[PDB]
């Protein structure tokens, strides 16, 4: 078995295969999620408090698609933080949002509205 | 201000609140802004006259946005767009007038001149804020004003909708004149009954109990 | 390199009377699943602080979309 400490591991890597022993690349997922730090904070600075049920990111990771309270999806550059292009997209609210992988579709539900 | 308005109401300084009206509001346009003018106060007893008053609608809160209203109860300047009660109105003067025809802007400057005493209850609040000020003296003027046309001059008509409209008008006879109330006009009033009710032939129609002056809606 | 796509979708240019189109089935759906308690009381304290403003006809579509929302979240099948 690899060594607990990561110092340990890092030395052995170097004249072992991948990871360094015997469930090595278990003990690289526990120091490496199980710290996490908030980098951006997005607000609606649009009625002064935020409205948002849904979020998901894009297909090329640029834009993360937040869902509103009043049904639209409103962009936003993760780099500037701006709002990009709001879509009117719904009566009632946004439930789910996933995009597809190729970037060319993407499927939104919604709460009470005629189309669901 | 119409002198002919006051033949009688200088019974109308003589009591304990109107300094304390007149001074105080002053002393709030000499510090804040209250919206509307002296020269906007004064235009339901300048464009109308006493003489051919026929329907009373009553106006609970002025609108605090800055070159907005001018007045009138639920009523608002020309390059304003139309406020939506005022836009809810409209709806049942389609179902119920056949040649309806559409005024396209907020200023209510085509229907004073028919018989509607288009009176807001408390004429003036501030700028961005609605309901801020005590009761400074401009509910008890109008109480003064609304209850002598009891006595002096016939022919009114009470659409007091919503419980603001209900308490200060309810009690005026119903041999010589006519009280139909229901719902508030907004749509923000649950409780339904305005939605549909055939109200506004009844400035028409409760005339013809009377046979005054006629009214037509379409002076838009 | 990310082009985000042409708002081609559902416009709503006419803002008084879509809100119009909608603030009745706002209150159609509401009824359907609250007593009318709640919904004339804070369309009252709504119209004591924001009258007919439009800043509290769009704030009704705000705190309704909100609570109808989550009223539909926290696991009640109607209310």
């Amino acid at each position: 078995q690899a060594p607990i400490n990561f110092t340990s591991r890092l030395n052995r890597r170097a004249s072992f295969p991948k990871y360094g022993g015997v469930d090595g690349g278990c003990f690289d997922r526990h120091l490496i999620f199980s710290r996490f730090r908030p980098i951006s904070v997005f607000r609606e600075a649009n009625e002064d408090e935020s409205g948002f049920t849904c979020c998901a990111f894009s297909a090329r990771e640029r834009f993360l698609m937040l869902g509103t309270c009043t049904g639209q999806l409103k962009l936003y550059n993760v780099f500037s933080g701006q709002e990009e292009a709001s879509y009117n997209c719904h009566n009632s609210a946004i439930t789910h949002l996933e995009p597809s992988r190729d970037g060319s579709l993407l499927l939104t539900s919604a709460t009470w509205s005629q189309p669901l | 201000f119409g002198e002919s308005w006051k033949k009688h109401l200088s019974g109308e300084f003589g009591k304990p609140y109107f300094i304390k009206l007149m001074g105080f509001v002053a002393e709030e346009r000499k510090h804040y802004t209250v919206y509307p003018p002296p020269h906007q106060v004064f235009t339901w007893t300048q464009m109308c006259d006493i003489k051919d008053v026929k329907v009373v609608i009553l106006g609970q809160d002025p609108y605090h946005g800055p070159n907005q209203a001018h007045g009138l109860c639920f009523s608002v300047q020309r390059p304003v767009p139309p406020p939506p009660s005022l836009e809810n109105i409209y709806k049942e003067l389609s179902t119920d007038i056949e040649d309806f025809v559409h005024p396209g802007h907020g200023d209510l400057s085509g229907w004073a001149k028919q018989g509607v005493l288009l009176l807001n209850a408390v004429l003036t609040v501030r700028a961005h804020q609605a309901n801020s000020h005590k009761e400074r003296g401009w509910e008890q003027f109008t109480d003064a004003v609304v209850s002598w046309l009891n006595q002096n001059s016939n022919g009114l008509v009470f659409l007091l909708w919503g419980s603001y409209a209900q308490k200060k008008g309810s009690a005026i006879d119903r041999k010589r004149h006519h009280v139909l109330q229901t719902a508030h006009p907004s749509p923000l009033s649950v409780y339904r009954g305005f939605f549909g009710c055939r109200h506004f032939s009844k400035t028409n129609e409760l005339l013809q109990k009377s046979g005054k002056k006629p009214i037509d809606w379409k002076e838009l | 390199m990310e082009q985000a796509p042409e708002d081609q979708g559902p416009q709503r240019e006419p803002y008084n009377e879509w809100t119009l189109e909608l603030l009745e089935e706002l209150k159609s759906e509401a009824v359907r699943h609250f007593p009318r308690i709640w919904l004339h009381n804070l369309g009252q304290h709504i119209y004591e602080t924001y009258g007919d403003t439009w800043a509290g006809v769009e704030a009704i579509i705000r705190i309704l979309q909100q609570l109808l929302f989550i009223h539909f979240r926290i696991g009640c099948r109607h209310s």
